[PDB]
């Protein structure tokens, strides 16, 4: 369902970590790029600082 | 009403099993509004 | 008489679709052999391939060379004659209908009757007409009425929401008193965009791969309330939240965005940024026939 | 959670609730008779207690929505109250009368003789049909003048010589050229058809000239609101066969009007997190000198526009003359086409032949 | 909008529609649930001569009725579009298709004819002059294999057939009878319906061939082969018709309108776009007419349907540079009771074009305009109900329509004088005596409603709802105000308890569809209407009032006292816990 930005006062109160989600494009290539696979995956949500850039604030 | 969304402010009241969240924004963090009731104090 | 927007149906169609797909193996396994359920179903169907700005297709120099007759009428007979008794065995359990169906699909007649034709019923009669008189009143032009239309369509508990361009040009010439336009694109898209078959897509879907309608519409639509200037940087902050990061034409919608800020060593960063995002976008997709066009707009910026 | 094998007693309650539901609806909304109710108590109370001097855990129960129907008519027809089939028709698919659910969110014919051997019709009621109400129905519902109510009348006493039942029920099923066709409000309907096409295309005093066969059909084929026709187009939405949609298709500006007002009227009448949030979803975009004239200022207007009153092509403007009619007739008292001329073919071959 | 501000919310036009403009042209188990695959008659301008001469637009039509004929004949242009007199032949077997082709404007503007058949494939010539045509049919091949061609395409007779293809050649004129090399096949086991169809793209040795599942570029004279870019999966190619000189190409799939055309000169596709017009109807058709202008070059898109007599309409234009785009959908109707086999086609829009009709010898040209500054019933099953008739039986319908007649005579004249003495002491006489008269008698039958009372087996006495046998009572009273004061003064009279109760108003409410309150303002609505009309209104309106004021008269059981005791009774014998089901006043 449509997400919804997350503001820390959230985080705080939930007492909760104030996470960005963390992302990886991964080339899994075969054979010196004789067959290779881009895949994004998910490493986890990140702690982000806040008033930083992937800060909502 | 003894609730309020911890975010759109909506007040509201729930009941025995039921989601916690905003029935309008859905944020699942609510505050517990306070009621009147006699409380006292000492002006000392 | 024209494509409903509610999901098909429940009844038969279902152990149709069993004994034509069922039939369908029969006849592809015996004819391999000479060479040499719903996942029946489902294997069946699935082990097969699923001057101006054209996503040019991919036309023929390295395919294929030819083949010769593999089909005479004994012979094809040969493949027909056995698998046709298998659907023996099941034909005695699906309805009257559905034989005459399936023979006749299996002599190779088509139905002259839809899904929606002999789908009966007060209730989708209804529907039927009352879409048809939203189809109708949109053709005309008679945005009000459409509009009515509309609302009391998707009031109705059945219609799923693959008639929103149905709004998307509905609202849009409607000025009139209502939230529009951007307001119904850009919810769509925020709704249908996350987890929170049949009966589906390209103009409706969902994540992990692409979602034609409410992602690129507002997101030009977007840049046209920006030609409303002569809003950028916000849509291209929240553009500049991929990824689905394939999504290549969204790439040109980033660099378009910076052709728009462009319009001192400030305005240097966005023709450099639109220069990159070009060929980002030669990720592949494939748009702007010369970007020594969009390069020569670029210097005349560059003076 | 839910009972088992004998919910058949809540099974009947929601039934019986459903019904006596629909009655304080057509007591209140309809301004019934108030002894209609136990009239319905008594009819329901027949067959309750008939289902209950068969009831087994091997149980063979068949209550539909077309058995609270058929108990409403059967009881009406014992009440002599002239309304009929299709008032019942109407009233239901309009979603006025409480219908098309179980318990909202918070065929007619052959159940109507079923019920009608079920318990039986002769020794416990009156199973007269309505009949002259059902003529005065017919004759306006075309703009026929009213002199065919007594041409009708008098085809009918021919034929039957005054006498309409409601069994042509034996248990049985396996019926074949006999005993069907025997539903009389059917024959009724044939009978009427009949005349118009004898006593007209036959008058070789042709009081009713070779044009006035053409103006009627034209003040019957005009498009016109009233209550009435914007009803019968709504029927039309959920009548089974084509053409009778076609029409929604050639509806007038004013009729697809005060059809959505019907739509956002009739229609709040619906039926049926994620909830909430479609419940926003679509209050985001907006649910929401009198004109339209009365049944008989239309029915005069056309008896008007035809009142410059004062050659077998015209059997032509006969031919297209009954089969509107007849359209009307099919989705008003919800049958087939083929049912129709099954019964009208019968009837006249009945009509020959009690006459050759 | 795309191009608009790449260039750095509206339609280019205003609102237009459809109008039409007609012409009368020429005019020729048990599964009818499904259809085969056939298409069946033409009329395009081909050169005979060519002794520095033009095109005569020709039509090759089929008499049919016994299956199995060919028509050709000229037809005279201006505005109203004729003929002259007509030339026929036909062959043993039934016609499939008849098509006739052109090649465009690299060349030489001519065709000769071509159809397909039942069992047999043929081509024929033609030379015409003074008004009379002369064809000449350059011999067929009946079906070498067992098999039968789905499409011609065409100097290159190109047959496909239930998969398998050849490309072939016609014989210069006589009689030497046509062969072929070059074959192929496409095949898919799993396309169980039988049609394939096959058409020239580009123009030097590039076909289409094609079915309901795929599209399969084939470039012969070289050996190449292609599956274009979708197929069976959500939609069917449901047809394809080649647009413009050589190098347009028209797809009709699902909802999808395609429009395909060239590129790199051969050979190539289009996801230039579409627009989407919405069934599941295996009969859907399109046809492409074309005009010109200067900023544009329009082609005007008919999908239509076997099941439904709408035609559905779009609209591109072609802009120089290979440009597209589109509008708004359009749909229209025509008169009903059938269903079209041809649509065929040659700051306003005039497209002109022709159809037939399921099973309607008859051929219409119409006329379509932007604006405007300028049933024969034969339904089988309903006349073999209003006629069913020997000549003893056209007479023995005459018969009771004058015996009505007459009789409707003896009505009148009788309540004619009961009419005249509307309000007289007599008829006064007459409703004091009929109304008490009434009242003696439904005492009597309450009486025997007293001496069987006690069954409580039923709740519906006797039989009851009636003038209570006497005839002589109901008839013969004129006024309506007080008949209706009568009965209000007998219901006043009976309201001695244990009654029949029923009030009428509330009813004629199902009658005239308003509050009706009186009995009479019932008499005054009818009598408006009717007195409109063949009046003897104030008579029969009167007369017919008195029937249902008859028919309802609320003569019957006894209430309330009664009810609820066979009520109780037969609760009773219904035992145990259905003695609580029969539970009333819910909520
Ligand atoms: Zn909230």
């Amino acid at each position: 369902a449509v997400e919804r930005k997350v503001y820390p006062s959230e985080s705080r109160q939930r007492l909760t970590s104030y996470r960005g989600k963390l992302l990886l494009k991964l080339k899994w290539s075969v054979n010196n790029g004789e067959e290779n696979l881009f895949e994004v995956r998910d490493c986890g949500g990140l702690p982000v600082m806040l008033q930083s850039n992937r800060c909502h604030l | 009403l003894k609730y309020i969304c911890a975010e759109c402010s909506s007040k509201l009241s729930l009941s025995r099993t039921d989601a916690v969240r905003c029935k309008d924004c859905g944020h699942r963090i609510l505050l517990k509004a306070r009621t009147k009731r006699l409380v006292q104090f000492e002006a000392r | 008489m024209f494509e409903v927007p509610i999901t098909l149906t429940n009844r038969k169609f279902a152990q149709r679709r069993k004994l034509k797909y069922q039939y369908i193996n029969y006849i592809s396994r015996r004819f391999d052999r000479i060479s040499k359920q719903q996942k029946k179903r489902r294997r069946e169907r699935h082990w097969r391939s699923v001057s101006f700005e054209i996503w040019r297709t991919v036309s023929s120099q390295n395919k294929q060379p030819i083949n010769k007759q593999k089909m005479t009428y004994h012979n094809f007979k040969k493949i027909e004659k056995i698998p046709l008794r298998k659907m023996e065995i099941p034909l005695l359990h699906c309805t009257k209908e559905n034989k005459l169906y399936f023979q006749s699909i299996s002599r190779g007649l088509e139905p002259l009757k839809t899904s929606t034709s002999e789908v009966r019923n007060y209730r989708t009669r209804h529907i039927v007409t009352l879409t048809d008189l939203l189809h109708l009143n949109v053709s005309r032009h008679n945005w009000s009425l459409a509009y009515k239309i509309f609302a009391t369509l998707i009031r109705i508990p059945g219609v799923q929401i693959k008639s929103l361009w149905g709004i998307g040009v509905e609202i849009l010439d409607n000025l009139s008193n209502s939230s529009s336009g951007l307001d119904f694109l850009q919810w769509m898209c925020q709704i249908y965009s996350s987890k929170s078959r049949s009966i589906v897509p390209p103009f409706q879907t969902g994540s992990r791969t692409h979602t034609a309608k409410f992602a690129i519409t507002y997101l030009w639509s977007s840049l046209i309330n920006c030609q409303k200037s002569m809003l950028i940087d916000k849509i291209s902050e929240w553009v500049l939240t991929p990824p689905f990061m394939e999504d290549a034409e969204v790439w040109f919608i980033y660099a378009s965005c910076h052709l728009l800020k462009a319009d001192i060593n400030q305005v240097i960063k966005h023709i450099h940024y639109v220069r990159t995002f070009l060929k980002i976008c030669l990720d592949k997709g494939g748009f702007a026939v010369p970007s020594r066009l969009i390069e020569n707009q670029l210097k005349s910026f560059e003076s | 959670k839910l009972i088992g094998h004998e919910a058949k007693l809540l099974f009947l309650k929601s039934f019986q609730f459903i019904l006596k539901r629909q009655i304080r609806w057509l007591i209140t909304e309809m301004r019934f008779p108030k002894e209609f109710e136990h009239v319905a108590k008594i009819i329901w109370l027949k067959i309750l207690k008939t289902i209950n001097d068969q009831p087994q855990e091997e149980l063979k129960l068949q209550l539909h929505m077309t058995s609270t129907i058929s108990i409403l008519y059967l009881a009406s027809t014992h009440l002599s109250l002239p309304v009929y089939t299709c008032d019942y028709i109407k009233w239901i698919c309009t979603a006025k009368m409480p219908y098309f659910q179980a318990s909202e969110i918070l065929q007619l014919y052959n159940k109507i003789a079923l019920t009608c051997g079920m318990i039986h019709f002769k020794e416990f009621f009156n199973s007269e049909i309505s009949c002259q109400g059902l003529l005065l129905k017919l004759v306006m519902q075309c703009a026929l003048p009213p002199e065919f109510y007594f041409y009708t009348k008098q085809v009918i006493e021919f034929e039957e010589t005054d006498i309409r039942n409601l069994t042509l029920w034996e248990r049985t099923d396996e019926r074949h050229t006999g005993r069907v066709s025997n539903h009389a409000e059917l024959r009724v309907l044939s009978y009427f058809m009949l005349t118009i096409n004898w006593m007209l295309s036959f008058d070789r005093d042709r009081q009713y000239p070779l044009k006035w066969i053409l103006s009627l059909t034209e003040s019957l084929t005009q498009r016109t609101t009233t209550s009435e026709s914007i009803g019968r187009n709504i029927v039309k939405v959920v009548y089974p066969d084509k053409p009778t949609s076609s029409d929604y298709f050639q509806w007038s500006e004013e009729e697809t009007l005060e059809f959505l007002k019907w739509m956002e009227k009739q229609f709040l009448p619906t039926q049926t997190d994620q909830k909430i949030a479609r419940r926003k979803l679509y209050k985001i975009f907006p649910l929401d000198s009198t004109h339209q004239l009365t049944f008989i200022e239309d029915l005069q207007e056309r008896y008007a526009k035809q009142t410059p009153f004062f050659p077998p092509a015209r059997k032509e403007a006969i031919g297209r003359l009954l089969t509107h009619i007849a359209s009307q007739l099919l989705v008003d008292f919800a049958i087939s086409k083929e049912q129709l001329k099954d019964c009208i073919s019968r009837i006249k071959n009945a009509c020959l032949h009690r006459m050759n | 909008v795309q191009g608009a501000s790449l260039y750095c919310t509206l339609a280019e036009d205003a609102l237009d529609l459809h109008i039409v403009v007609k012409s009368l042209l020429c005019d020729t188990n048990r599964l009818d649930s499904q259809y085969i695959q056939t298409a069946s008659d033409l009329r395009n301008y081909r050169d005979g001569t060519e002794i520095i001469a033009y095109a005569s637009g020709k039509t090759g039509s089929v008499l049919n009725i016994a299956v199995l004929t060919r028509q050709n004949t000229l037809h005279l242009n201006r505005h109203n579009n004729v003929t002259s007199i007509e030339l026929h032949s036909p062959i043993k077997s039934i016609k499939i298709p008849g098509a006739s082709e052109s090649i465009g404007r690299r060349s030489n503007l001519v065709g000769i004819i071509t159809e397909n058949s039942f069992q047999i494939f043929r081509i024929e010539s033609v030379h015409s002059r003074s008004c009379d045509v002369m064809v000449s049919s350059s011999e067929p091949l009946y079906f070498v294999e067992i098999d039968d061609l789905q499409v011609v395409d065409f100097q290159f007779a190109i047959i496909d057939i239930k998969g398998n293809w050849s490309i072939g050649r016609i014989p210069k004129n006589f009689n030497n009878q046509l062969i072929d090399n070059l074959h192929g096949t496409i095949f898919d086991p799993e396309e169980l319906s039988s049609w394939k169809r096959i058409e020239w793209f580009s123009h030097f040795q590039k076909i289409l061939v094609f079915d309901r599942s795929k599209m399969i570029e084939i470039d012969f004279m070289n050996n190449w082969q292609t599956e274009v870019v979708q197929a069976k999966a959500w939609s069917n190619i449901r047809d394809y018709k080649r647009i413009d000189d050589k190098n347009g190409i028209l797809l009709t799939s699902r909802e999808i309108i395609i429009v395909g055309a060239s590129e790199s000169n051969d050979p190539v596709r289009r996801i230039s776009w579409k627009h989407d017009l919405d069934p599941d109807d295996t009969t859907l058709r399109i046809t492409v007419q074309k005009v010109k202008k200067p900023d544009h070059i329009l082609l005007v898109a008919f999908v239509y349907s076997m099941r439904h007599k709408r035609i559905y309409m779009h609209v591109f234009s072609h802009r120089k540079a290979n440009l597209f785009q589109s509008l708004g959908c359009s749909t229209v109707l025509e008169i009903p009771g059938g269903t079209p086999t041809g649509i065929e086609t040659i700051f306003e829009l005039v497209v002109d074009f022709l159809v037939k009709l399921r099973n309607s010898s008859e051929v219409y040209y119409y006329a379509l305009s932007n604006t405007q500054n300028s049933i024969i019933v034969d339904h089988p099953e309903w006349a073999s109900l209003f006629n069913n008739a020997d000549e003893r039986e056209k007479e023995s319908i005459g018969a009771l329509v004058s015996q009505i007649k007459l009789k409707e005579r003896e009505r009148i004249s009788r309540v004619q004088n009961l009419i005249e003495h509307e309000n007289s002491h007599d008829e006064d006489k007459y409703l004091q005596d009929l109304g008490y008269r009434l009242s003696i008698a439904t005492n009597e039958l309450l009486e025997s409603w007293q001496k069987t009372k006690d069954e409580s087996i039923l709740s519906g006495s006797l039989s009851h709802s009636k003038l209570k046998n006497l005839l002589e009572n109901s008839d013969s009273f004129a006024s309506i105000p007080e008949f209706s004061s009568l009965l209000d003064q007998f219901f006043q009279y009976y309201q001695d308890q244990d009654v029949t109760f029923i009030g009428f108003e509330k009813l004629l409410h199902l009658f005239l569809h308003e509050d009706v309150p009186g009995l009479d303002i019932f008499y005054n609505k009818l009598l408006q209407c009717w007195v409109l009309v063949s009046p003897q209104a104030e008579l029969l309106t009167k007369e017919i009032v008195k029937d249902i004021i008859w028919s309802l008269a609320r003569l019957e059981k006894p209430s309330l006292f009664e009810p609820i005791q066979n009520e109780i009774s037969r609760s009773l014998s219904g035992p145990y816990q259905d003695i609580i089901s029969s539970w009333d006043m819910d909520d």
